[PDB]
């Protein structure tokens, strides 16, 4: 009974060239911030938030992402954008036209992941309108739950280096961190020696919460004397370190706590939810020699 | 074939089947001295020509 | 001959997705006359009749969940089934073209090698189905090592119920189903529901009067407790059903699993190893309609739940502790 289609108009046309790279893909996972049908160019990207001249980041995306609404291409004719839209739990077809590449497989989970690689593996700029589409980065979630991991690891040391030279070695670093193992296979991704930045923001936060952290549960461990102390909290004692409980309450007084623990639980949970909440999906069939990954949208 | 095994069954099926043809030469060759060419036009003068 | 064919004209014409309702302009105000389903309250009357709501029947809900198509050997799958069961899809590297490993509950019971009186019943059961717990476990040479980093619950994705299967000597062949409610293949227009051991399950529900209210959604979840039995490492499964909204379950695990929390971290005053911490996972497994009644079965004795209107629907596998 129900129709879907978005079809996204332009002022102008395409040059010739661009259409080779946007005959690239012919089906893929476009981000949308409308649901309605007729559109200008500047909300399909993610040139709504991500662009040059503004700090990239990770966070905002991520927080842009799990609001936006998806939607597939199926044409593109030299005029105007043809999409077809993703409803929650509906099936529907995806060629896995991305860079750099990794290999699907069918019964996989599927995060959507925002892009933090070089720009020419990622967005396309549409010389013509001036304007860059940028493509998400489709991985699967027990990769995307792991590419960011070595990766994040990898921005944390580049700043102990050019603070402090002889603490990190740089072929130790390098080995073990841009080599994701995976499945039995291996894939060694970009480094980026060209100077990062969109990585800055979880280890901003990530470094500031791990003074906190350990400084939070001590308070929180002598303040809980009942007979409903539950009693599983016995035996761990045995996993907190033992540096840990041997601080006072002399440096930090009364008034200086409630910026802590107001402040602690505040990070974990815009930190919780850009972990958790991706716009996830499943795929139940698969061909390589086709590239048909196969979706079914779990709105999350 | 729809046979009821484990056998993964296929899909209808299409081929596209594409040709090309050829070309092809010929050249003869006349034997013409003008010699010949030159009486084609001179007439009548005698009997013998 | 064609006789036969006129059928097929019939179900296949009958039986497909509703069209994109769409008019054009110059028919006028008629696009309305085609919008059907849209109403809900029909035509009451004095001794109404099925020629009085069969057009209240004619109607339907738009419903069909997509299934998975899997290639099995004879050894993993059992040739025997109750046609019901549940799924896994155990992932490690594809190394054959279509050659999918699945695993049953009552299989995986088998892998974890756990006490026999933590789950008595499915046992001796479970012993007449696979060998000595090695005929599967030389598929996979990493049971020992997937045990210790935790690494396990990741390669698990869940799938649901069964179709069918139709089996040969080496090769079975296994329609599966996600997404809702299989339509059943030997008994036609029959739904294929979803069946658990009583032995696996573990409610949350029951409760003396001492209230909580209802609704439409009750929810079976899937745990995964790495344990250590004899200091040697192996899983430990059970399952969970409760309407309870997912902050309450998480808070309600854990005192279930208590003592199993309670053995293994005494041992940890001498030593530490951080692979070893992680605990458990859970993940959704779909939703089941409120107060439909699970009719206990019994098959060669095991004792055998059913779930009818089971929809299926997977999730990821969040860690907890």
């Amino acid at each position: 009974a129900l129709d879907k289609s978005i079809v996204v108009n332009l002022t102008s046309r395409l040059f010739a060239d661009e259409l080779a790279a946007l005959q690239s893909k012919i089906g893929s996972v476009l981000p949308l911030g409308d649901c309605h049908r007729l559109q200008n160019i500047q909300a399909l990207g993610l040139g709504c938030v991500c662009s040059r001249e503004t700090s990239p980041d990770y966070i905002q995306i991520m927080q842009y992402l799990s609001k936006c609404t998806l939607a597939v291409l199926e044409e593109v004719r030299p005029d105007s954008l043809r999409l077809t839209r993703m409803d929650p739990s509906d099936n529907l077809q995806i060629k896995n036209v991305y860079a750099p590449f990794f290999q699907w497989d069918s019964n996989t989970q599927l995060a959507v992941l925002p892009p933090l690689f070089s720009r020419k593996d990622s967005t396309i700029v549409l010389e013509s309108n001036g304007f860059d589409i940028v493509f998400p980065m489709v991985v699967p979630q027990q990769l995307g739950h792991a590419i960011l991991q070595q990766l994040l690891v990898y921005h944390i040391y580049s700043k102990i280096s050019a603070g402090a030279p002889g603490d990190v070695n740089m072929a130790e670093l390098d080995l073990y961190t841009t080599n994701v193992s995976f499945m039995g296979r291996t894939y060694r991704l970009d480094v980026d020696n060209t100077d990062l930045r969109v990585l800055d923001d979880l280890s901003m936060y990530l470094c500031i919460l791990s003074a906190l952290v350990p400084r939070g549960c001590l308070r929180l461990l002598t303040a809980l004397v009942r007979h409903d102390r539950h009693p599983l909290t016995e035996v761990f004692e045995g996993v907190v370190p033992d540096e840990v409980t041997r601080i006072d309450l002399d440096q930090l007084s009364v008034p200086d706590d409630i910026t802590r623990m107001r402040v602690m639980f505040s990070y974990l949970q815009s930190l919780s939810s850009i972990f958790n909440l991706g716009p996830r999906l499943h795929v139940y069939a698969y061909s390589a020699e086709t590239l048909a990954a196969s979706c079914w949208y779990s709105p999350r | 074939i729809a046979h009821g095994d484990g056998r993964r069954p296929n899909k209808q099926r299409q081929y596209i089947v594409m040709k090309a043809c050829n070309k092809h030469h010929i050249g003869a060759e006349i034997e013409l001295a003008a010699a010949d060419i030159e009486l084609l036009f001179a007439e009548k003068e005698t009997p013998l020509d | 001959q064609a006789e036969n064919a006129a059928r097929l004209g019939r179900q296949v014409l009958g039986l497909l997705p509703p069209p994109t309702h769409r008019v054009s302009l110059t028919r006028g105000p008629e696009f309305a006359r085609g919008v059907r389903d849209l109403l809900s309250k029909y035509a009451a009357s004095t001794r109404p009749t099925v020629g009085s709501l069969h057009e209240a029947l004619r109607q339907a809900p738009f419903r069909q969940p997509t299934y998975g198509d899997f290639l099995v050997y004879s050894q993993t799958f059992s040739p025997q089934e109750p046609l019901g069961t549940f799924l896994f899809s155990f992932k490690q590297e594809d190394n054959g073209s279509s050659m999918d490993m699945l695993l049953t509950p009552t299989s995986l019971f088998m892998l974890s090698g756990m006490e026999a009186a933590k789950a008595p019943q499915t046992h001796k059961v479970a012993g007449v189905w696979y060998g000595s717990g090695s005929g599967l476990a030389d598929f996979i040479p990493n049971l020992s090592e997937l045990m210790d980093t935790g690494e396990f619950h990741t390669l698990l994705t869940p799938v649901g119920p069964m179709v069918q299967s139709v089996h040969s000597t080496f090769v079975t062949k296994v329609t599966s189903a996600m997404k809702g409610v299989g339509l059943a293949r030997d008994e036609p227009r029959a739904h294929v529901g979803l069946t658990l051991p009583c032995d696996m399950l573990v409610d949350l529900d029951e409760s003396c009067p001492m209230r909580e209210p209802a609704g439409l959604n009750v929810t079976i979840y899937a745990s995964l407790v790495y344990l250590r039995v004899n200091q040697r490492p192996s899983m430990a499964l059970t399952f969970f059903q409760s309407g309870k909204g997912f902050a309450e379950v998480v808070a309600m695990i854990k005192d279930h699993f208590t003592d199993v929390i309670r053995t293994k971290y005494i041992q940890l005053r001498h030593e530490l190893y951080i692979n070893r911490l992680v605990f458990g996972a859970v993940c959704t497994l779909g939703t089941v309609p409120f107060d439909s009644h699970p009719v206990h079965q019994s098959l060669n004795s095991l004792p055998v739940l059913v779930f009818a209107n089971f929809e299926a629907a997977c999730g990821p596998w969040t860690v907890f502790l």
